[PDB]
């Protein structure tokens, strides 16, 4: 597994150079955004229940499909496994938005997972709409002005909708 | 007038030689203290009308021979001079505070001040009390511990700072006595 | 009219050429920004009265104007200077929205400083009025909608001073 | 005024005036200082239908003058009875012209956006200028405030 | 000294 | 005004130099505290009306005696001139915050408002009770940002010091 | 409740003449919502000359003059 | 009483005049003192008591000595300038070539810091110039009792912006005789221009005529090259006080429009004056029917929260002492936005700038002959 | 280096 | 809806429709099921928006449910509280239609002049509107209730 930094010294190990100052000033600069990580870090692991949840009912409400009998999403059983994967993925984007690179939640969670969906028959697009949707509880939890300073914070959404994004691509 | 750098930079030229390092090091230390010492002066350049009202007022209700006919607070006057007088000497302070060396103050205002009072008249201890009462108001608005005002402030130990302002003041009292 | 997008195929064209980095990169400033100047119609279409109505209300009441004698007395003038505070507004909107003032150029400044100093308008009472608006309407869209309206109502103000 | 709409009526078919307007023109001339009577009384006594209609206005909506309503304080009650004021010199104006034109004119025409762009209840308004017409009413003769509690209608009409 | 054009009932 | 900008080149000016890195340093660190002010700045500029609201009304919470008498508040268009002047100083707040030095709230507003005020038996002590009123309601953590309330305390501050 | 402010001051400042505020009755959304959208092509064209000349189609040559202007040009 | 006295008995003169805003202030070489400390006292020295003239490498060492004493600080600021004054240096660019009303003049500017007030002041200190030289006049400027209570040992001379001014004309003086920033002594006295090779050039003197007669100097001279206008305060005065620039091509016709305009402004100004006396409280007869029918109307505070009271029913917290009249944001608002509204505001306002426009064609009417009609 | 790397392989 | 709009305007210019036109097309019938989420949830909670709607409105506005108001009584309150519902049923067919021309044509044309022959404060209408706008923005997301709140604001425009 690799951390934000731990991606520089590889490639910079690969190459087998030292790191030029272009690059620590880099990392000093991923450093002072830093706080702010921890703080998105810390919205979702707070109301990361009530994300799964809403989401879950916005797509059975938008998708009435798999409610039904002959559903993919239809007995208690399938149903527990549907809202368990949905916090498997919203734990691994958590990840993978403290390490600051989307290694970890590719080599755990989405490297793989197509093979598995296809495997047991369920729609993968589906799955899809899911992810769109805590993407969209997620940022929209991100942008709170409640107990935080107030500050500007774009292009850590931003990289935050980029690993919902891959999750959502990477199922479909 | 010279701050801390200036102070490194002058003995590093008695010893008419480079910079070096250990020198330095002290003041890396300077810097990395820079904002608690911003800080503090933004606090003593902050309620400072405040400090020299009570000083002066403290002055008088623990003296009251000053308010008295032919004392040198009686007349209206003499106590706008001695309010204004309260004003410099804190406003010295702060200067030694920022510079963070006391050339400033021993060359721009300690220097003729015992034989001014003197030449004036002006009772010296009386004005020793006042300075110990600006040193003390200071402190505790330093250290953030007045009681009519406490402002939230990242926290951090900052002790090392308030024995420079009382190194500061008990340099102008010790002078005007 | 024409917005940003617009001027970009007229330079473009004009000199015959095709689309090079520079158009792409003007495109692409456009393309950012695309969103925030639709929120921004959305909350100025949502507030316009109370624009207007807070505007005026800094800009313009309890003075000469809408004593008598003054140019607001009576009802029909009252309206109709409400009535082009609406046209500032709607139109400084569309300026915002295009990413051009052309608009502005060619339907609402156009013979307006002629028509004001026909009828005896006031100059700048309609200025003081319309940067009314501008602070009124940058308190509702917030900081960066606050300076694109910001240009549009300064580019009105300077049509008609 | 009458003169002005015939004018204006006859200029429109290019023609001259036709003796039926010139009979009204005559009826008009003739009927002038009763005119001037009317509005003389309603000038000379205009303090106590403003204050009284006011009264009157106040005393069946106490929306508006509560706290939260549009004329509450003293300002916006002086206000308030500042524009009744208004509305009765211009019923005076429709009097002596012999025409609602100085009052739709000066008064009528476009009062909707305006007190809409206020926020002021223009029901109220209507209220107001009904109590007036009670007031102006009690202070004339039959026939008398028939005609200029006629005008006080066309006003009423205008604003409901 | 600032008068309003108007034909009829302006000012 | 006095700025960094200004004090810096006027420094120079009478100096009768070339603005050497000193100056340089000196706008560098306007243009580091820049961000912190301007935040205060904006959040002033956008509830100024609720400041208006509770400082004059703290301000006649506190006297009463100004709508008691002829004195000072005797009829509501001198309440719309006290609450006027409270926002005059509420922007010339903003205005030196915006530039960063004590400068435009010092030649605007302090100049010579001493015979002013004694003249027009004016108190000053319902202005300062105003001001210690706008800065009892600060909160650190929440509205402006502690970097941004800092600036915003030490621009008042200076605001009573002057008058008092 | 349909006003049409600009063109109706426009028309009392003399820019717009009359014959243009006609026009830009004509071309807006709700002479066309009220007459063309209800109305066949042959239909269009007799109420256009009822609305803004004042009179019927004179002769047969003539709707063949102007039912091809709208029947190819909208 | 606003002020206690002239420049001399108070300095609140000094708190709310120009002065603040000026680098007009004065300078002290304080204590020990580094070269920076050092050079730029004595700079701002030799730009005052020079008035901005130019000092060679060749011409300090003249002055050099003197300089080397006041570095030491044995010297007092006083007797430095009096060495400054007494150097050949001195003597060459004022005492040699100059008349002796401009001369005279000179040292009121270098050593007082002031105009001179009235005639007999400038022959006193001619008469005292005729006893005992040059060297006599610097020492009775410089042992001058207004002269020591003022600067003081200390302070090298300045321009001093007391809001007292004896006499008006001795302010328009003041700025006249010091032209902004950029002029120089030789600039203003043509000294340069008739000495051969920018040398032995007679000093001229202007506004001899105000000296002597009651006269006034120009609003172009006090606002063209003036401490006014370099100390300038970035006013928003739609006065501008700043003269217009003069417009090339002017006509007749043109300038007899702007008259006319003016004098049509006068009227309109006079009129529009004397009614607003006749508006007294013309919403007062209503206001005191609100006053009357206070019984009905006002009524008393329900203490409650905002749950469990009746609607309309005022908390005492929402008594607002603006909230109380029923004003708004609006209401204390209103004063600012007064200009465009008010109509004897508006032409206040006009008026001016129509006298600007007046004179700045004064000016231009004047060129005759070979003008290109336009 | 966005898309998913083959079997084992960490990326 | 959108398909009309775009068939009755490329119908007056006698064409077919253009390519960004029929983008538009895509746009819309690709964004349905968003659409068809939000309508839904409208739709099931109607009588919290309705009734809670109306208690802010009464509680904001306490003249019309007053003695001498027009919705007192218990039959007018249930008339007030009708069309209230008229309007929240109007607002989920324009958000079905991607277009407020539902909302235009079965609501908003000619409403002043209906409530003015009413006696009722148009005023107060928007008033409610915006209270329910208000609650439906409470039971949605954000970005939805952006949506819908709009919809909303297009029917506040039109009352005001
Ligand atoms: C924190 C130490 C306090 C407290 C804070 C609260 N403040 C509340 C409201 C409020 N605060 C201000 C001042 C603020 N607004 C500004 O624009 C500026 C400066 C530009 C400042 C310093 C205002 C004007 C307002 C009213 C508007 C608003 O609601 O934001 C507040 C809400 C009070 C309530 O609604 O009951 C709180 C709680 N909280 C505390 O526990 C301590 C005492
Ligand atoms: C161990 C866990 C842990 C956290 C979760 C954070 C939480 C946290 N954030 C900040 C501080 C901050 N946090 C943010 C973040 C925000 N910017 C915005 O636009 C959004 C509202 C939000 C991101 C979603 C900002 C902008 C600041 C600085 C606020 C300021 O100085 O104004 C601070 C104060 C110290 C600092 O300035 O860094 C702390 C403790 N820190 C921690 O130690
Ligand atoms: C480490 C990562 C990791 C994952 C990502 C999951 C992936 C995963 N899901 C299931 C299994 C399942 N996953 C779902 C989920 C779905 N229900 C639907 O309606 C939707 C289409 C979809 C949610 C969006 C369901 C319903 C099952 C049970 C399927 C069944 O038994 O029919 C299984 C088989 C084992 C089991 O039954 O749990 C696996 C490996 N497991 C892992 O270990
Ligand atoms: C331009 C103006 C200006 C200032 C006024 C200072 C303000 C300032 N102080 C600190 C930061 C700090 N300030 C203090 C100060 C103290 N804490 C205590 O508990 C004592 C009461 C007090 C003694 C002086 C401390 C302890 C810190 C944190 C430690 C440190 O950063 O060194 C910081 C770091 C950033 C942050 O905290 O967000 C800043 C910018 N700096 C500036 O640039
Ligand atoms: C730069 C630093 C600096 C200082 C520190 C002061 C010091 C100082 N004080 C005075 C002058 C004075 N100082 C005081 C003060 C006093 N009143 C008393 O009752 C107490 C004994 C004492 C205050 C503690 C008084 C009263 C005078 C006027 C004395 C007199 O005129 O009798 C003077 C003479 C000039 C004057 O009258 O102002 C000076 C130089 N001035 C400076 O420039
Ligand atoms: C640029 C900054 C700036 C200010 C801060 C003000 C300050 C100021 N206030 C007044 C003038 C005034 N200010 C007040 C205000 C008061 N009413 C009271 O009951 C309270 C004591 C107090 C409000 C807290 C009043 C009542 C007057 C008029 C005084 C009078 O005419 O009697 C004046 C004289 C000119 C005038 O009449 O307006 C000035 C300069 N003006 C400025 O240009
Ligand atoms: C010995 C007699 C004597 C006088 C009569 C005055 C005359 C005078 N007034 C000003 C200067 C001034 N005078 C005024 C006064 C005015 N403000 C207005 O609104 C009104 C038009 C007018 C009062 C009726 C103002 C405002 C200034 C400052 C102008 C400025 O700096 O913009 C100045 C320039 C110096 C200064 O700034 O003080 C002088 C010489 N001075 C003297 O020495
Ligand atoms: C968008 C395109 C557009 C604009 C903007 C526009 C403006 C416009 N403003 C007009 C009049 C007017 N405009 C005003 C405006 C003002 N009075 C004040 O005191 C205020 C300071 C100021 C407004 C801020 C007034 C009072 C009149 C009426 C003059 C009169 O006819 O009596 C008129 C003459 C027609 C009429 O209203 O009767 C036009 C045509 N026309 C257009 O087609
Ligand atoms: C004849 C030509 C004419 C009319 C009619 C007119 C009306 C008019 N009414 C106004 C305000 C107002 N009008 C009212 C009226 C009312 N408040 C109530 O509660 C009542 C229900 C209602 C009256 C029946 C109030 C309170 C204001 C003041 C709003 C404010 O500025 O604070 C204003 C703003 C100027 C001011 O008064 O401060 C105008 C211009 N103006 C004209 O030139
Ligand atoms: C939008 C609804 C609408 C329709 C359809 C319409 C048709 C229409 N067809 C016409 C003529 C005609 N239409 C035809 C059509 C045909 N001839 C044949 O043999 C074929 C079967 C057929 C073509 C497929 C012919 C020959 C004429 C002219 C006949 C003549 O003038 O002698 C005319 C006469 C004048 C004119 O065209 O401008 C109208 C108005 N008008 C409308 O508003
Ligand atoms: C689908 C579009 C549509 C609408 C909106 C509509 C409204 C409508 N509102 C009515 C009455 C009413 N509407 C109100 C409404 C209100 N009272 C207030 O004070 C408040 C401001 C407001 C409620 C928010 C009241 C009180 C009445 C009855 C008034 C009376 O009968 O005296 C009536 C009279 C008869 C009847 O309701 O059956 C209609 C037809 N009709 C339509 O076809
Ligand atoms: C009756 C005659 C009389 C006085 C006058 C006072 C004067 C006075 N102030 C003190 C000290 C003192 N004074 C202040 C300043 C002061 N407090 C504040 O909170 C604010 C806002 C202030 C300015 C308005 C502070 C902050 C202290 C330190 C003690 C404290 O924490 O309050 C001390 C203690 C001195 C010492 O510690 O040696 C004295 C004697 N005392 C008297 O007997």
């Amino acid at each position: 597994m690799l951390d934000a930094f731990a991606k520089v010294v590889a490639q910079a190990d690969a190459r087998g150079e030292f790191l030029s100052n272009k690059q620590l000033n880099s990392l000093e600069t991923m450093i002072g955004e830093g706080n702010k990580r921890l703080d998105i870090v810390n919205k979702i692991n707070s109301n990361a229940s009530t994300i799964v949840t809403n989401s879950a009912r916005a797509l059975f409400a938008e998708q009435p499909q798999l409610i039904q009998p002959g559903g993919n999403a239809y007995t208690s059983r399938r149903m527990a496994a549907c809202l368990r994967d949905m916090e498997i993925v919203l734990r691994y984007v958590s990840y993978a938005m403290t390490a600051g690179d989307s290694s970890v939640l590719d080599d755990r969670c989405l490297n793989g997972l197509r093979e598995t969906y296809q495997a047991l028959g369920t729609p993968g697009t589906s799955v899809a709409v899911a992810i769109q949707k805590m993407k969209e509880a997620s940022i929209a939890l991100a942008n709170d002005l409640n107990g935080v300073p107030l500050g500007d914070c774009s292009s850590l959404n931003s990289e935050l909708a980029v690993y919902f994004d891959r999750a959502a691509a990477a199922v479909v | 007038m010279l701050d801390a750098f200036s102070r490194v930079v002058v003995n590093s030229d008695s010893k008419a030689a480079y910079v070096g390092g250990s020198d330095l090091q002290s003041l890396k230390t300077f810097i990395s203290d820079g904002n608690k010492r911003l800080d503090a002066v933004n606090c003593i350049v902050s309620n400072a009308s405040c400090i020299v009202s009570d000083a002066i007022s403290g002055m008088i209700c623990e003296n009251p021979g000053l308010i008295a006919p032919g004392g040198n607070c009686y007349t209206n006057r003499r106590m706008a001079a001695c309010l204004r007088d309260g004003e410099i000497i804190l406003r010295y302070v702060s200067y030694a505070l920022l510079a963070g060396d006391s050339s400033v103050l021993d060359d721009r205002c300690l220097n003729g001040l015992k034989e001014t009072y003197i030449a004036l008249g002006v009772p010296t201890a009386s004005t020793s009390r006042a300075v110990s009462i600006m040193k003390a108001a200071s402190t505790a608005f330093i250290m953030n511990t007045a009681s009519g005002r406490k402002i939230e402030i990242a926290a951090g130990d900052c002790q090392a700072l308030q024995s420079e302002a009382a190194a500061y003041f008990d340099k102008v009292g010790s002078a005007v006595d | 009219m024409q917005d940003a997008i617009t001027a970009v195929i007229n330079t473009a064209d004009v000199q015959g050429k095709y689309l090079d980095d520079n158009s792409l990169d003007k495109l692409r400033g456009y393309f950012e920004t695309g969103e925030l100047r639709v929120r921004a119609a959305a909350t100025i279409a949502a507030n316009a009265a109370t624009i207007i109505k807070e505007s005026v209300a800094k800009a313009l009441l309890y003075s000469d104007i809408t004593r008598p004698g003054g140019n607001m007395y009576t009802t029909r003038r009252y309206a109709a200077c409400i009535r082009d505070l609406d046209y500032y507004l709607r139109y400084a909107t569309y300026g915002m929205l295009a990413g051009d003032p052309s608009i502005l150029d060619e339907r609402v400044l156009n013979g307006l400083k002629e028509t004001y100093n026909s009828l005896g308008v006031p100059i700048g009472a309609t200025v003081q009025a319309i940067q009314a608006m501008k602070e009124v309407t940058a308190s509702l869209v917030g900081t960066n909608a606050g300076q694109e309206m910001a240009v549009y109502f300064d580019y009105i103000c300077s049509g008609l001073s | 005024s009458i003169v002005t709409k015939s004018i204006v009526n006859a200029d429109a078919e290019a023609r001259y005036l036709s003796p039926g307007e010139l009979e009204r023109i005559k009826s008009f001339v003739l009927s002038g200082q009763r005119r001037l009577r009317i509005a003389q009384t309603l000038t000379e006594n205009r303090e106590m239908i403003v204050k009284k209609g006011g009264q009157q206005l106040f005393q069946k909506r106490t929306d508006v003058v509560s706290p939260g309503g549009n004329a509450y304080g003293e300002e916006m009650t002086a206000t308030c009875l500042r524009d009744l004021d208004y509305y009765l010199r211009l019923v005076t104006y429709g009097i002596v012209a012999g025409d609602v034109t100085p009052i739709e004119e000066i008064g009528l025409v476009g009062v909707k956006e305006m007190y809409n762009s206020l926020g002021t209840p223009i029901s109220g308004v209507s209220e107001g200028v009904r109590c007036m017409k009670d007031v102006a009413c009690s202070l004339l003769s039959g026939e008398d405030s028939a005609e200029a509690g006629f005008y006080f209608d066309y006003t009423l009409g205008a604003m409901q | 000294a600032y008068p309003y054009t108007g034909s009829g009932y302006g000012g | 005004m006095k700025s960094v900008i200004t004090t810096t080149i006027s420094a120079a000016d009478a100096a009768g130099r070339f603005p050497s890195s000193s100056d340089l340093e000196s706008i560098q660190g306007n243009i580091q505290r820049a961000s912190a002010r301007l935040e205060a700045a904006e959040k002033l500029s956008g509830n100024h009306e609720a400041v208006v609201k509770e400082a004059g009304d703290a301000c006649f919470a506190k006297y009463s005696y100004l709508k008691n008498s002829g004195e000072a508040g005797d009829s509501q268009e001198k309440i719309n001139k006290c609450y006027r002047d409270v926002d005059h100083y509420m922007r010339l707040i903003n205005y030196s915050l915006v530039v960063g030095g004590t400068g435009p709230l010092d030649e605007w507003g302090i100049a010579g408002s001493r015979e002013v005020y004694r003249t027009l038996n004016l108190p000053g002590s319902a202005y300062i009770a105003s001001f210690t009123f706008t800065r009892d309601r600060l909160c650190v953590p929440r509205d402006m940002s502690s970097q941004a309330g800092v600036e915003f305390v030490a621009a008042l501050d200076y605001v009573i010091n002057s008058l008092s | 409740n349909i006003q049409f402010s600009g063109l109706e001051s426009q028309v009392k400042t003399g820019q717009l003449s009359i014959k243009e505020f006609v026009r830009a009755l004509g071309k807006s959304s709700i002479y066309r919502q009220q007459f063309h959208e209800n109305f066949v092509d042959s239909r269009v064209v007799e109420l256009s000359f009822k609305h803004f000349l004042g009179r019927g189609i004179s002769s047969l040559e003539e709707f063949q003059k102007y039912f091809a202007i709208l029947s190819s040009n909208g | 009483r606003v002020l206690d006295g002239l420049d001399t008995v108070t300095q609140d003169s000094y708190s709310f005049s120009r002065y603040v805003l000026g680098p007009f202030q004065p300078s002290v070489l304080n204590a020990n003192s580094s070269e920076y400390e050092r050079e730029i006292a004595i700079r701002a020295a030799y730009r005052h008591v020079f008035g901005n003239a130019y000092i060679m490498e060749e011409e300090l060492a003249e002055v050099e000595v003197t300089a080397s004493q006041y570095k030491l600080g044995n010297l007092t600021a006083k007797e430095f300038i009096r060495a400054l004054a007494k150097s050949s240096a001195y003597k060459t660019r004022f005492f040699e070539g100059a008349s002796q009303y401009r001369f005279v003049e000179l040292n009121f500017m270098h050593l007082l810091g002031r105009a001179p007030d009235t005639q007999e002041e400038v022959a006193t200190h001619m008469n005292i110039y005729h006893a005992k030289g040059f060297d006599a006049e610097i020492d009775s400027y410089i042992d001058s009792e207004e002269y020591d209570s003022v600067f003081g040992d200390y302070n090298v001379p300045f321009l001093r912006f007391r809001g007292a001014y004896t006499p008006c004309d001795s302010f328009n003086k003041q700025c006249a005789l010091k032209g902004g920033w950029a002029n120089s002594d030789k600039a203003m006295g043509g000294a340069a221009l008739s000495g051969y090779n920018g040398s032995d050039g007679r000093q001229m003197c202007d506004r001899i005529s105000a000296y002597v007669t009651s006269d006034t100097t120009d609003y172009e001279s006090v606002a063209g090259n003036s401490p006014l206008l370099t100390t300038s305060p970035n006013w928003l005065a739609y006065p501008d006080p700043a003269i217009a620039p003069t417009p090339a091509f002017i006509s007749p016709q043109e300038v007899r429009e702007a008259r006319a305009r003016v004098e049509k402004l006068r009227e309109a100004y006079n009129e529009e004056i004397a009614k607003t006396q006749a508006r007294k409280n013309a919403m007062a007869p209503f206001r005191a029917m609100v006053e009357d029918m206070a019984p009905m109307l006002d009524r008393g505070v329900t203490f409650g929260d905002p749950m469990l009271v009746h609607p309309e029913a005022k908390l005492p917290e929402n008594e607002s002492a603006l909230a109380d009249l029923g004003g708004k944001s609006s209401d204390y608002k209103r004063f600012w936005s007064t200009m465009e509204t008010n109509t004897v505001s508006r032409l206040e306002r006009d008026l001016e700038e129509a006298k600007a426009e007046l004179r700045v064609l004064e000016k231009g009417v004047d060129a005759l002959t070979p003008m290109s009609t336009s | 280096q966005a898309d998913l790397p083959p079997p084992g392989i960490p990326s």
